[PDB]
RNA sequence: UGCGAAAGCAGUUGAAGACAAGUGCUUGUCGUUCGUUAUAAAUGGCCUCG
């Protein structure tokens, strides 16, 4: 009956390799300049830059050669290398894939795969004909070697041969034009340079030449070098430190010139074709074209995130394509694809995937570097620290919850992501994200900050939430304090209700509520009103200490107000909160610590059993029917009829979920459909003769009452999130950012002619 | 939800027809049009006696009465008000049939006899429709045939179904125009469903449909809002209109044990979605939606009581949840004396707020997954607890620890599965008796930890361990549900300064501000005085309790003496407590000419 | 790139009544009595003062036209629907119309009794006919052709009739209220003379108006009560008001955001208004030097500037007013296509917002303490420099010559409870980042000393609401 | 934009004396008339005046006590003597009323917010006194 | 770092190798490893189109 599949995409690929910087970005721009190509995780988007739009799209899973072979991509190079729309795919391994684009996908591509004895694949590149690859191989510092290209036509074989070899390459980079490799090594350490089809250019010389004395005097974040550019003809390299400070050093006489704009570490380095620009990109989320005949700079400031790369992409620099992290977000690295048009510094087009905020950091994600360690970012020496801590509490702990909250929207079927202080609208049906809401106040998007500015927290988004008819947004907010000062502990809460009208795609606030049920107590649960009560204008709003505020839409007020409420002041703390409300709406069932209450609304008091105790606390208390009530605590889950007031089916989860979610996620994990049942999810980690990082979900449909499941479903990675579309199919969220569904004649030839020309 | 006591409305008259009390609702017939939620009139055809109008409030009376001879038996009756050619008027049309000879169909109009027509009907006349607006008066005929006529009774129109011996003919409204549908028995259980619209013929067929497994001779039928209830052997079908598509059957296990013969029902709607069901002397208010017993109701004073007919509320447009059922009750004794009466009847709200724990139908911890990832018999052991000779502890827990292999003497998540209330609360009844006085197990102590401790068991809990300080205490800080009244009947009797703090912490942490106040005022004054002097002598647990007092007591019960020494001692705290916050916070917190000795 | 967001810093009916902001107080010779403004534009209004009628013109607000002909003292005003007639009563009982606008000639002239004729009113569907109300009790129907005799003469009040009003939608309708308490309904198409029915006030009538087709508002003693005709009783009933209520108007579908106000005198100084649709419940009101004796408010069809005016026993009249290259033009009427990419600019940032942008965070601060500096706007540059998390920095490079500007607000923000945490927060600093530098200046000494009286002060406040709270639950 | 800011504490939608001055501004609503009333400092005329004022004028002199105090909070203090004496004096009127906080909503959050100020206000107060100490034995 | 409420309750911050500086010894560092749940500071601040 049921059956699950793929829908969605997931993050923007990158050559996510340490050493190597400014050649982060893969896509490509096609020689007629007319659409980007653009790798993903899970598939190859063409979009087209005049219209702004994904013309195609090629899934691996659609294709079998890709599906067996998808590793990440570590190249695409326009046109075939064996031979007007065709790409050739580099993966790390060695597979060499000959895709088509602007046409539909060949079953048979012409698979390849280069022969490589232990190395990795790295980065790969042309001029006329001749083709190099640079591959690694194994201080922590990993080498290269570089080897020659040819395809030979008899054996239809890909041929490699040894150029060159480098050992204990800390930092790498090639020109614009991709004939020259210079990179840093600990032979402390030296830089070279190496012309990379010809033996015009081979230079060396030891970093402590360049750097200035007083940096020898300094700290060693002067001496720390982040990012490095080589120009196309070889005359100019650029270094960049942690302190902030570019240094463009001239390679025929290594003559120094120091230009000091970036207040902390920059990220991205690069020159223009002709070498008398230099882009520049930093945590500032600021990009500077330094203008080097007069040292000038002109700025584009207020970008999304922190500027990770930056290319002049054309053949007379039309366009800028950079690469934007989004720091705020610990839990993931957010990288979005921007291409800027050259002329008036406009997005000429913006790619990023879906935006989810975790509850605790994924898999090896490790916080960009800068001049100190702060939540957000980390030092020179907090990197190998942070990894090893990262590595040993993904292994060794137990809490594992990694779940995020996400919402869908009734009227439009959009999925809204609350992003740390603002909401990412992305429609999956497309694919594409529709919008980027500030919802909050606080240092957002004001200015980049920079080091202990770093340290700030911008208020972040809790809970979000639709009412049933979809016309209002109610969001939920903690602004937390800056520190080292008095009133430094006293988080304020805020409550706000949003509302939009079809049509437009920028929701209005229409009503504030500061500290709501009062000082420094959390709204732990938010549950809109059902359709029966005021047609779906309220709302209910639920503490850690019990208490209960239901707010409606009043037309005379013209704004919400707070109808009802129930502040019965407990004297003891939980998280563990759950809200459910009848269909009919005469009855709410509030769940608080162990016990569950059954509310009467109009008296918003006690029904006159009420009480109902469980053996642990309550995490998700739901009614997939008016009948029926699935009551979920920490060790168990029951089915209880209302009307019986009996248990008719209990299963135990204290094996699977025992201390892995914190309290209040398993409700973000069971979710129900209103008409045929609901779906409970299971993660579990995979180990073979100690824990592993990789991880199984297992999804199952259950009937009302759990007698039966309907089905049982596995996914071979963590599932964040599963929740019920308002269609018959369930949509969940993985942690690769990906959202799956689990649901049910002369004429003739004169015109031809004609056409070609 | 709820039935009031019926109360009279009229006895009825000793004939031989109405001697036959199982038969007894067919020989009287309730006026569809005068019988509604608004009406207070109630026009009743009594077969062989009368047909009869009484008003219902403030009390019953008899307004109207038509005779008829006693050899005639009332198969259709109706009465409505309206205008006619203008005056205000009542028509009254009843169709009687006098030994299946002949059948009469007779009209009678009264000014608000105007006048009075009869006609030989060709076959029995079981419903009769008036319409006021159009001056007509419709009868369904046993042979099939609908005839339409006028107040003078001259046959405008008529129309036949093709179908012969008809036996359920039911009118309604939709949206403005009348309706009715019909059911003919066929051979073999089949039984034709035919609706009819009515409007060169003002009768229109809409549906005709045969439908399998309809039985008759054991089935009650009733219809409501577009959905028509069949009552069989203790099953109510559901069928919806205007196909009559069976769509729910609903079992209702207090019918089925009731033998086939001797048990008389009826079965009439009241609400949506809710029915009168009434099995002898017995009333019930069933919700069909929800399949609850909303009320019911014992007659101990008659034999049986029979359902005539109901006044129905449309809930869902309808504010009132009052209406009224009229039926005939047989009292008891050797001459029984059948009457009729009216129950008042409130439907509620149709919220499933009414149904809650109400239901007429009548575990064990399951695995997740029935079949290389990282992990983070209870009646055997009552029977072998109960087997234990008095007063044997070590026995006793010795059984219950290692045969269900709790490792602490206090409950932990790892005993999940004992969590089964029924093994816990056998196991508290065999402490009970198997221990009494000064020694009881330590299985009790493990029972009190545990979050499952049955309600029952709660109240005087806190007296029988009394005797024990520790077991007492170890009620106060995990026993779940243990009573305000006691706790605080044992906050002002404990001399004990540790347990008189652990039950204040307790009250405040289970209990409301409001909860808790309203039982302080049923505490004696001297008891609250008593307490006061101990203030006297986490402590704002113990304070914020004390101005929960200060707060019950009142301000006149107070007496100026003893406030007196509060107010000194409170003002002390104040002092103190002020100085406190002070250290707390505190831990939290070139010259012209110099003269220098130098170093040399 | 995105825009650099904007540095963020009642009931709309009271907004509304706000805009009469201008005002005028004229002095006229003895009290006025009645005020009217002329249905038509340019909606001048009349006002009667001892022995003359003085119109003024709506825009100048000045006298225009002045009608001195009457020997004794003047009672009325009135225009005609029209406008182009007004009528007026004087204490000898002679009723005199007037052109408007020509004070000069007199169109027609009746003597409607001996006694004074203090109200007289055109009536409002039919131009031909005038009401006359006289302390004879008898108030005359009279009509413009006939000047010999009234058309019809209404008798049955026992006491002075002072209020006459006309029932729009029932022109046959005729509404009178005398001083015995009692407001008479007559018909004018029956024989009249004698009332269809007499509602009870209780106290004497001072005005009577019908507010709509089956509502009449009656205004007499402390309180003004709402009639309904076809129920005969009233409806509802209002005394808010202190002395007795003298006179009362009633506007609908202007432009307000409430479509009808009713607005009544008190003679205590007090004239609120009333909207009709919120049960007759009170939104603003005006005080004035004197006893309020007549107020008016402009018609709904004002065209211009509305007025609101009212008339005090003093003689004093306030007027509150609601104040209302040559293809350079070419604009691409007849082009295919036209582009457009011109952006407003920003609105002007103060001085504080851009030192925040250009993040000057000293000079921001000071720009915080400046004279004539908003106290809520101070506020927010103080809020805005903590979220930035630049505190300490602000406070780097001072001294005690330019740290006294900050203590100085501090020492008086503490007792403010919405910046009471604020001056915590930047005290806290100061105080744990200058310690040495306050040894050795004598002046930052006194600047805490009395701070710390006052902090002391606001402890002991803080502690006393604690104590009224507590108490307050013991009620409850 | 134009969005009403509020608080989860608003429960609105769930010789010498001057009494007849009091009661004359009260009834009629005249701001101008109670100020000159309250601009009073005289402890022992306030209770007076609250002493003669009648039980039914005194739930609506909290309520605009509760008002005025909320617009300027500099007249806290010395309006929380007129707060508190009515309390005191007609505490046994104000027992028999169906329902106060909706009607005494104002009040109670105007109190709880000083209430809140005490906690930091003490903070405040020993780090001026530990600097006040400080320099003064120095 | 673990738990928990937000308050708080318990518990950590070790060893080796290499390099630099000063005088085999001392100190400091690590784009080095193993193990444990485990101040900053290169004068350096954000575009234009009214």
């Amino acid at each position: 009956q049921y059956k699950l599949s793929v829908v969605s995409g997931g993050k923007p690929a990158l050559n996510n390799l340490s050493s190597v910087t400014g050649n982060k970005n893969i896509a490509r721009l096609s020689q007629d300049q007319r659409n980007y190509i653009i790798p993903f995780n899970n598939q190859i988007k063409v979009y087209s830059v005049e219209t702004r739009q994904c013309v195609k799209t090629l899934k691996f899973a659609n294709n079998s050669l890709l599906s067996g072979i998808f590793e990440s991509i570590v190249k695409i190079l326009l046109g075939d290398i064996t031979v007007a729309h065709l790409i050739t795919v580099f993966t790390n391994n060695g597979h060499v894939i000959v895709l088509n684009y602007k046409g539909k996908l060949v079953e048979s591509p012409k698979h390849f795969k280069i022969s490589l004895a232990d190395e990795k694949l790295a980065n790969v590149f042309h001029s006329e004909g001749n083709y190099r690859i640079l591959t690694t191989f194994k201080n922590s510092l990993q080498s290269y070697r570089l080897y020659a290209l040819t395809f030979d036509d008899a054996k239809k074989q890909f041929e490699v041969a040894h150029q060159a070899e480098w050992h204990n390459v800390i930092l790498s980079n090639i020109s614009s034009n991709g004939k020259l490799l210079a990179h840093m090594c600990k032979d402390h350490k030296s830089i070279s340079v190496v012309s990379l089809f010809d033996d015009s250019v081979n230079l060396s010389f030891p970093l402590g030449s360049i750097l200035s004395s007083q940096t020898q005097s300094l700290s060693y974040n002067t001496r720390y070098v982040s990012s490095m550019a080589i120009d196309n003809m070889g005359q100019q390299l650029a270094v960049g430190f942690a302190s902030g400070v570019i240094s463009i050093v001239s390679l025929a006489d290594l003559q120094i010139r120091l230009l000091k704009w970036h207040i902390d570490s920059v990220l991205s380095l690069s020159f223009s074709h002709d070498g008398s620009y230099l882009l520049s990109g930093g945590w500032e989320k600021v990009m500077s074209l330094w203008q080097l005949e007069t040292n000038s700079q002109q700025f584009l400031p207020r970008l999304n995130g922190i500027i990770i790369d930056c290319q002049v992409l054309g053949p007379q620099g039309n366009y800028y394509s950079l690469i934007l992290q989004m720091t705020e977000n610990n839990s993931n690295s957010d990288y979005q694809f921007l291409l800027l048009n050259a002329s008036d510094l406009t997005s000429k087009l913006s790619i990023n995937g879906p935006l989810p905020v975790f509850n605790s950091t994924i898999k090896h994600i490790q916080q960009p570097i800068s001049a100190m360690n702060t939540k957000n970012s980390n030092s020179i020496t907090s990197l190998n620290h942070s990894k090893k801590k990262q590595s040993r509490k993904l292994i060794k702990s137990r809490r594992q919850d990694f779940t995020t909250n996400v919402e869908i929207n009734p009227i439009n079927k959009n999925l809204y992501f609350p992003h740390i202080s603002a909401v990412q609208i992305f429609d999956f049906y497309k694919n594409e994200q529709v919008n980027y809401q500030y919802l909050t106040s606080g240092v957002n998007n004001s200015m980049g900050k920079v080091r202990f500015e770093l340290n700030l927290q911008d208020p972040i988004i809790t809970d979000l939430k639709f009412t049933k008819d979809g016309q209002w947004m109610i969001t939920y907010e903690i602004e937390y304090p800056p520190n080292d000062l008095l009133s430094s502990k006293d988080l304020t809460h805020i409550l706000k209700f949003w509302t939009k009208n079809d049509n437009e795609t920028n929701w209005n606030l229409k009503t504030k509520v500061i500290n709501p049920h009062g000082i420094s107590v959390p709204i732990t649960k938010i549950l809109p009103s059902p359709r029966s009560v005021n047609n779906s204008q309220g709302c209910l709003t639920a503490d850690n200490n019990g208490g209960l505020k239901f707010w409606s839409f009043d037309s005379h007020e013209s704004n919400w107000c707070l109808k009802k409420i129930s502040l019965p002041n407990f004297n003891h703390f939980s998280n563990s909160v759950s809200l459910a409300w009848s269909q009919d709406g005469s009855l709410i069932f509030h769940g608080f610590d162990d016990k569950l209450q059954i509310l009467d609304f109009d008296t918003f008091k006690k029904f006159e059993v009420s009480e109902f105790t469980l053996d642990s606390e309550i995490q998700t208390v739901k009614l997939i029917n008016d009948t029926n009530l699935i009551v979920a605590t920490r060790t168990t889950l029951n089915a209880i009829n209302l009307l019986r007031g009996q248990v008719i089916n209990s299963f135990d989860l204290y094996p699977f979920v025992n201390g892995v979610y914190k309290n209040g996620h398993m409700d973000r994990l069971i979710t129900c459909d209103e008409r045929t049942g609901n779906i409970a999810l299971v993660i579990n980690q995979q180990l073979t003769d100690v824990p592993t990082i990789n991880y199984k979900s297992r999804i199952i449909i259950f009937d009302s009452d759990l007698s039966t499941k309907l089905g049982n479903f596995t996914h071979h990675e963590y599932i964040s999130w599963i929740g019920w579309n308002y269609d018959t199919d369930f949509i969940f969220l993985d942690i690769e950012s990906t959202l799956g569904v689990v649901g049910t004649s002369n004429s003739d030839i004169f015109a031809e002619q004609l056409h070609k020309l | 939800p709820s039935l009031s006591q019926p109360f009279r409305l009229a006895t009825l008259p000793k004939i031989a027809s109405l001697s036959n009390f199982s038969l007894q609702a067919d020989y009287v017939q309730v006026a569809d049009g005068t019988f509604n939620e608004s009406t207070n009139n109630i026009t009743l055809g009594i077969s062989g006696s009368s047909i009869s109008q009484y008003i219902i409030n403030p009390t019953p009376k008899l307004t109207f009465d038509y005779p008829i001879p006693s050899t005639n038996i009332i198969t259709a009756c109706n009465a409505e008000k309206g205008q006619a050619n203008k005056r205000n008027v009542e028509i009254w049309a009843f169709g009687l049939m006098v030994n299946k000879g002949n059948y009469t169909l007779n009209v009678i109009t009264k000014a608000l006899f105007l006048s009075q027509y009869k006609i030989k009907a060709k076959a029995k006349v079981m419903s009769i429709k008036i319409d006021t607006k159009n001056s007509l008066v419709i009868a369904i005929l046993q042979n099939g045939l609908i005839e339409i006529f006028d107040f003078k009774l001259t046959l405008l129109h008529s129309f036949d179904i093709s179908y012969d011996n008809l036996k359920y003919a039911k009118w309604f409204t939709e949206n403005g125009t009348e309706y009715v549908f019909v059911l003919c028995p066929l051979q073999d259980d089949k039984v034709c469903y035919k609706l009819l619209e009515l409007t060169s013929s003002p009768i229109k067929e809409l549906s005709s449909t045969i439908i399998e497994g309809f039985s008759f001779e054991n089935s009650k039928l009733c219809y409501q809002f577009g959905k028509l209830y069949k009552l069989n052997q203790g099953k109510i079908y559901i069928y919806s209109l205007p196909h009559c598509q069976l769509q729910q059957v609903i079992e209702f296990p207090m019918v089925d044990k009731l033998s086939p013969g001797d048990d008389l029902i009826s079965f009439q709607p009241v609400s949506v979605n809710r029915v009168l069901l009434t099995v002898n002397n017995v009333i019930y208010l069933l919700d069909l939606l929800h399949c609850s017993t909303l009320s019911q109701r014992e007659l101990t004073h008659v034999k049986t009581f029979q359902l005539l007919k109901s006044a129905v509320i449309n809930s869902e447009k309808s504010h009132n949840s009052k209406t009224i059922a009229i039926g005939i009750s047989t009292k008891n004794g050797p001459n029984p004396t059948s009457s009729l009466e009216i129950i008042n009847i409130d439907v509620g709200t149709n919220t499933l707020k009414d149904s809650l724990g109400k239901s007429f139908q009548v575990v064990i911890l399951k695995p997740l997954f029935d079949d290389r990832v990282k992990c983070n018999h209870c009646n055997e052991v009552i029977e072998k607890l109960s087997a234990l000779q008095d007063n044997d502890i070590t026995s006793f827990d010795d059984i219950f620890f290692k045969e269900l292999k709790i490792k602490e003497e206090h409950y932990t998540e790892k005993d999940r599965y004992i969590s089964d209330p029924g093994f816990l609360n056998k196991v508290l009844d065999l402490i009970f008796g198997k221990f009494s006085g000064n020694d009881y197990p330590k299985t009790l102590t493990f029972l009190l930890t545990h979050p499952l401790f049955p309600l029952s068991r709660t109240r005087n809990l806190l007296s029988l361990l009394r005797d024990q300080p520790r077991l007492f205490k170890q009620a106060i800080v995990t026993c779940p549900n243990l009573p305000l009244n006691e706790l605080l009947e044992e906050l002002f009797s404990i001399r004990n300064r540790e347990l008189l703090l652990d039950i204040s912490f307790r009250i405040l942490q289970d209990f409301t501000r409001d909860s808790i106040k309203q039982e302080m005022k049923k505490l004696s004054k001297l008891d609250v005085q008593n307490f006061i002097e101990f203030i006297t002598s986490q402590s704002t647990q113990l304070f914020q309790l004390l101005s929960l007092v200060l707060d019950s007591i009142g301000l006149f019960s107070l007496e100026g003496a003893l406030l007196e020494n509060l107010t000194l001692y409170i003002d002390k705290q104040v002092e103190i407590a002020e100085r406190n916050t002070e250290l707390w916070n505190l831990i939290d917190t070139l010259p012209t000419y110099t003269m220098e000795y130098l170093d040399i | 790139s995105t825009a650099r967001p904007r540095i963020i810093t009642t009931t709309p009916e009271q907004r509304y009544w706000r805009q009469y902001t201008s005002a005028q107080l004229v002095k006229e010779h003895n009290s006025v009595t009645h005020i009217s403004f002329n249905p038509q534009h340019p909606h001048d209004f009349a006002v009667t003062s001892s022995t003359r009628v003085q119109i003024f013109s709506s825009r100048t607000r000045q006298v225009i036209k002045t009608f001195s002909r009457f020997k004794d003292v003047v009672y009325s005003a009135s225009f005609r629907s029209d406008g182009k007639l007004l009528c007026a009563g004087d204490a000898t009982g002679l009723v005199s119309v007037y052109d408007s606008y020509n004070p000069r000639t007199i169109l027609l002239s009746i003597n409607a009794s001996t006694h004074p004729t203090h109200v007289t009113k055109f009536h409002t569907q039919d131009n031909k006919i005038l009401a006359t109300a006289s302390d004879d009790r008898v108030t005359r129907l009279w009509d413009i052709s006939n000047a010999y005799e009234p058309q019809l003469e209404l008798t049955g009040a026992t006491d002075y009739v002072r209020t006459l009003s006309f029932i729009p939608a029932a022109p046959h309708l005729v509404a009178t209220g005398s001083y015995d308490g009692l407001i008479r309904l007559y018909d004018t198409r029956s024989s009249g003379s004698t009332p269809i029915y007499s509602l009870n006030h209780d106290q004497p009538v001072e005005n009577v108006i019908a507010v709509s087709p089956t509502q009449i508002v009656s205004c007499g003693g402390n309180n003004f009560k709402v009639w309904d005709l076809t129920s005969n009783k009233k409806l509802y009933e209002r005394g808010n008001f202190n002395k007795a209520v003298t006179c009362l108007d009633y506007v609908e579908n202007f432009d307000s955001p409430m479509q009808s106000a009713l607005i009544a005198s008190s003679l205590d100084g007090h004239v609120k208004v009333f909207d009709p649709l919120d049960n007759f419940q009170v939104k603003f009101g005006w005080k004035f030097s004197g006893p309020v004796l007549s107020c008016a408010v402009s018609p709904s069809t004002a065209q211009g500037n509305r007025h609101l005016v009212a008339g005090l026993s003093s003689g004093l009249l306030a007027i509150r007013t609601k104040k209302k290259m040559r293809g350079s033009e070419y604009q691409g009427d007849q082009e295919h296509i036209i582009h457009n990419d011109k952006v407003r600019s920003q609105r002007r940032m103060r001085a504080f917002e851009r030192n925040i942008n250009q993040f000057k965070w000293s000079e921001a601060l000071d720009n915080a303490f400046v004279p004539g500096m908003a106290k809520e706007l101070t506020l927010t540059v103080l809020q805005e420099l903590r979220k930035r998390g630049k505190v300490r920095v602000a406070l780097y490079g001072r001294d005690e010559s330019t740290l006294e500007p900050l203590l100085n607000w501090c020492l008086k923000g503490i007792e403010d409870v919405r910046s009471a945490s604020i001056v915590a927060d930047w005290v806290a600093v100061v105080l744990e980042l200058y310690g040495n530098t306050l040894e050795s200046s004598p002046v930052l000494q006194e600047l805490m000393i009395d701070l710390k009286t006052k902090v002391r002060h606001e402890i002991h406040k803080s502690k006393e609401a604690q104590r009224i709270e507590g108490m307050l639950q013991l009620l409850t | 934009g134009n969005a009403r800011v509020t608080s989860g504490d608003n429960f609105k939608h769930v010789t010498g004396t001057v009494t007849v001055i009091l009661s004359q501004a009260l009834q009629s609503n005249d701001h101008s008339l109670l100020e000159t009333v309250l601009n009073n400092r005289d402890e022992r005329v306030i209770r007076d005046t609250i002493f003669r004022l009648k039980p039914a004028l005194a739930v609506i002199l909290l309520e605009r006590l509760a008002e005025r105090i909320a617009r300027q909070t500099h007249r806290q203090g010395p309006l929380n003597v007129w707060v508190k004496w009515c309390l005191i004096i007609h505490g046994g009127y104000l027992v028999s009323i169906p329902n106060l906080m909706s009607t005494l909503s104002s009040l109670h959050s105007t109190l709880k917010r000083r209430s809140d100020l005490l906690p930091r206000l003490l903070a405040l107060d020993a780090r001026l006194d530990c600097t006040i100490n400080k320099f003064k034995t120095l």
